[PDB]
RNA sequence: CGCAAGACGGACCAGAGCGAAAGCAUUUGCCAAGAAUGUUUUCAUUAAUCAAGAACGAAAGUCGGAGGUUCGAAGACGAUCAGAUACCGUCGUAGUUCCGACCAUAAACGAUGCCGACCGGCGAUGCGGCGGCGUUAUUCCCAUGACCCGCCGGGCAGCUUCCGGGAAACCAAAGUCUUUGGGUUCCGGGGGGAGUAUGGUUGCAAAGCUGAAACUUAAAGGAAUUGACGGAAGGGCACCACC
RNA sequence: UAAAGUUGCUGCAGUUAAAAAGCUCGUAGUUGGAUCU
């Protein structure tokens, strides 16, 4: 895997780790 | 090929000699500045040679690029 | 290398080796502590008198003839300025910079060169105060400080 | 290659090298008495002077600054000094 | 492993260079790493010329010619075939083939 | 501006160069420096000038290339712009 | 010269180097050449000290003198301006003559056919001959070289400075290196004038070979 | 042939310049700044590097306002395809432009900290200064430009070299290192887990800074060599190739 | 614990193997030119 998408979808986990722990 | 008799014909052709040294000339064309080392050298009282005059510019360079 | 530049440059004077006064220069001691008085008087600075002395009455060095440099004849004699030359004149860099910037507040350029002249000033007001050149108390202030100039 | 020996000459590699780079250091410059034909007396001035210097006597530019020697004006006999 | 001492561009003593559209593909490469050739070029191909001087109302027309630059990015230069692989010690060379 | 008798009488509008005589002299070892001028004649016509002009090199020139230096640039631009409003 | 008057220089010996034009460099200045130039011309040629250029002749002349077997210097010449001089040269004073092509490992290969084993060796060019130069740093063998201002004096323990790119000035230079072995050696004298001259040490084009006949 | 708008500043333009970096290219003017050079000016150790702290910081992105030519994430449609959700085409929203606030990240790279000393050669080039045959312009003296030949000082680089180093590539620094110590800042310690979790902090947001462990694993990796292969280039050959 | 000069004060590294802050300024810290029998 890309390194860079990768990272966009550690990104992406983090958003909606964030979104689903209010 | 390493032959002797071929040694030998080119060890005669290049025995040629003429009756005239080609350093053998009467009037050497000497510039200024060799002149100025000759002088320095303790041979500027020399009359075999003669003035040639220096160039008149330092256009020596070829063009760059 | 310079102390707020990349520069590296060795451009200075190169002092010649002998001390003496010169052969050509008939001016006694005291002519030339007058010189620096009457040009002092006239509102220079000690940069300025020694650049003058040298340009036009030949004196090469004030130190090798008077046996004393410009900045302590005028100390002695009573006329130097409040705050060296130095100093000043940094501070009245800053002060045009801070100027200029007030019209122009797009200008970056500006306010990296201005922190740079504002850290010299420090750096060399706090070298002052060590050597009680400055009162302990000098500060310089970025509010009145063309006042000091 | 064999510094500061009397054996090999160097007037000339001594005053090639950067003053500042020399055995000893010594300045590239000098004094020059002038004279003005239109005055009568001697002006000292320095050859990378940076100050437009007039005549002791009278009120004619002797000198202008340039970016290194300063530029004489013409007439004006200059000789340096030592 | 670096492959050229230069990176394969210009860019000695600076920080950024503009770019500019590859000829063959509008593709943004710098101005230093794009590789750039001048064509002068008869606007009268080589077959055409006698009919045009035949042709002209004038004598000794002389046809004007065209100057056109054009920049390539690497992968359109080398398709191209305007530059080409070389050995690594033939790439070092940087003189030009002769014209 | 006048047609008279089948006869269309012209004035004077612009000037140019042709395209590859000014792409011709633009050689890549050299400055180019260019002025450009709105002077009116005395008659009211008013005219935008463009000269252009480079840098020659010495017939014995080694350098390559043929620079002038900014202030240089700057002299001939303004010399090219006093001469042309001096003529017009 | 060793500051001898019997060794000095000859008022002869001047006017055929001026004549040959040894003095006369090249445009380029090899900065472990400059001790022995005297100055640069309006034109950019720099001029040899012939003087200098004589002491080194007379040193590199000691050097060959003193190996006592003269089959043990070797003189070689790649360059076809040279290679009739160096095999005057050779069969005047005895040496072993290198003349063309210089086959890589003549000194290191012991195997091959001409291997040989000098004790000196004296070359034309450095640059020209940089073959020879690099492998007698393989055997031990101090190198002799007819230096001209832009050649590089690497692996060249006895650089003579001269005009090499002229045939008239590379005959005369090892016509005066013959000479000045033989004067030293014992054979002939210096009390009358060599009877071998220059000219049959030059090299000489075909089409004037013909022409001289 | 005109008018309007918003972008951009070709060719000249370079292994050229400037800037702390990001970056910077129409003319002219104003404004403040700066390196180098020149200096027989002045002060006289005022310095170097830097926790804390601070200024700037491409692009994209956020908020508000103006503008909106072009291009264009998203999206719509047309193609190609087994499929394409992509490449390609026609449109096109945010955006791309400017003003004021935010963000503080890039392969932000020379993948190479700064300051100082020493250690080869050569030819160039940019700025400043110095010296000098000769050629041109100022249509006249000197000067000043443009050339030419050198020298000195910083600068961007280049070539070369058994300086030396290095695993080598390669580097005149990445040298002066077991013959190890000039000063100082940041920082690495097998590969993953992972720049993740969690806490703190900053932000409007996107996210930035700081930053683990359990667990898993014998290699991962660097440089170079020989092969094999290439939808890479250039050649050569056989009427089992062609003409 | 040594081996581990794989924690390097002695004594390690940091272009490409893990690694120099995007870049400057800057207090503390550290380090500071010659010179007085």
């Amino acid at each position: 895997m890309r390194a860079k998408w990768r990272k966009k979808r550690m990104r992406r986990l983090k958003r909606k780790r964030r979104k689903m722990r209010q | 090929i390493s032959i002797k008799l071929q040694e030998e014909e080119r060890e005669r052709r290049d025995n040629y000699v003429p009756e005239v040294s080609a350093l053998d000339q009467e009037i050497i064309e000497v510039d200024p500045d060799t002149k100025e080392m000759l002088k320095l050298l303790d041979f500027g009282s020399l009359s075999n040679l003669q003035v040639t005059q220096p160039t008149v510019g330092m256009n020596f360079k070829t063009p760059r690029g | 290398g310079r102390m707020h530049a990349p520069g590296k440059g060795l451009s200075q004077s190169a002092l010649p080796y002998r001390r003496s006064v010169p052969t050509w220069l008939k001016l006694t001691s005291d002519d030339v502590k007058e010189q620096i008085y009457k040009l002092a008087k006239k509102g220079l600075t000690p940069s300025q008198i020694g650049v003058i002395l040298r340009d036009s009455h030949g004196v090469a060095q004030v130190r090798f003839v008077t046996g004393n440099k410009i900045l302590r004849i005028l100390k002695s004699k009573g006329l130097a300025p409040d705050l060296p030359e130095d100093l000043y004149h940094l501070i009245k860099k800053a002060v045009a910079v801070r100027k200029h910037l007030e019209r122009n507040r797009k200008d970056k350029d500006a306010k990296f060169r201005l922190i740079l002249i504002e850290s010299r000033i420090h750096r060399l007001a706090r070298y002052y105060k060590t050597k009680r050149v400055l009162p302990p108390n000098w500060k310089y202030e970025s509010s009145t400080a063309s006042a000091l100039v | 290659p064999l510094a500061k020996d009397l054996l090999h000459p160097s007037p000339e590699e001594e005053k090639r090298k950067h003053k500042k780079k020399r055995l000893v250091q010594s300045p590239n410059s000098y004094f020059m008495d002038v004279k003005c034909p239109g005055c009568y007396k001697i002006t000292t001035v320095f050859s990378h002077a940076q100050t437009v210097v007039l005549c002791v006597g009278c009120s004619t530019v002797l000198c202008q600054p340039t970016g290194g020697k300063a530029r004489l004006t013409e007439g004006c006999s200059f000789r340096r000094k030592q | 492993t670096k492959k050229r001492r230069n990176n394969g561009r210009a860019k000695k003593g600076r920080g950024h260079v503009q770019p500019i559209r590859c000829t063959n593909c509008a593709r943004c490469v710098p101005k230093d790493k794009a590789i750039k050739k001048f064509v002068i070029r008869n606007i009268v191909e080589a077959a055409a010329v006698r009919d045009i001087s035949e042709a002209s109302v004038f004598d000794a027309y002389v046809l004007p010619k065209l100057y056109v630059k054009l920049h390539y990015c690497v992968s359109c230069v080398i398709h191209s075939k305007v530059v080409r692989n070389r050995s690594r010690e033939a790439r070092k060379d940087r003189t030009p083939p002769p014209r | 501006e006048d047609v008279q008798g089948k006869n269309c009488l012209t004035n004077f509008h612009g000037m140019d160069l042709t395209r590859d005589k000014m792409c011709s002299m633009v050689k890549k070892w050299q400055t180019m420096i260019e002025a450009h001028v709105d002077v009116k004649t005395t008659d009211g016509y008013l005219l935008r000038l463009f000269c252009v002009g480079f840098t020659k090199k010495r017939n014995n020139q080694i350098r390559k290339t043929s620079y002038a230096q900014h202030q240089q640039v700057r002299q001939i631009r303004k010399k090219m712009m006093e001469i042309m409003t001096r003529e017009v | 010269s060793g500051a001898l008057d019997v060794l000095q220089m000859k008022e002869e010996d001047v006017l055929k180097f001026l004549a040959a034009g040894t003095h006369l460099g090249g445009t380029n200045l090899d900065f472990q050449m400059e001790q022995y130039i005297y100055k640069r011309k309006s034109d950019g040629i720099y001029i040899i000290n012939l003087k200098r250029t004589w002491e080194k002749l007379l040193l590199a002349a000691r050097a060959i003198v003193a190996i006592e077997n003269p089959a043990d210097v070797s003189v070689i010449s790649s360059r076809n301006t040279g290679q009739r001089a160096v095999l005057k040269f050779a069969a005047a004073t005895g040496a072993t003559p290198i003349a063309g092509r210089f086959t890589p490992g003549t000194f290191t290969n012991q195997i091959q056919a001409a291997f040989r084993e000098p004790r000196l060796l004296v070359v034309t060019d450095p640059r020209a001959d940089h073959q020879p130069l690099t492998e007698a740093s393989y055997v031990n063998l101090p190198t002799i070289a007819l230096c001209n201002t832009d050649s590089p004096l690497r692996y060249v323990d006895i650089a003579i400075p001269c005009n090499n790119k002229g045939a008239h000035s590379v005959g005369l230079m090892w016509w005066m290196l013959a000479r000045e072995v033989l004067r030293m050696r014992g054979t002939i004298s210096r009390e009358h004038p060599w009877e071998v001259m220059p000219d049959l040490y030059f090299y000489r084009d075909p089409e004037e070979i013909e022409k001289e006949e």
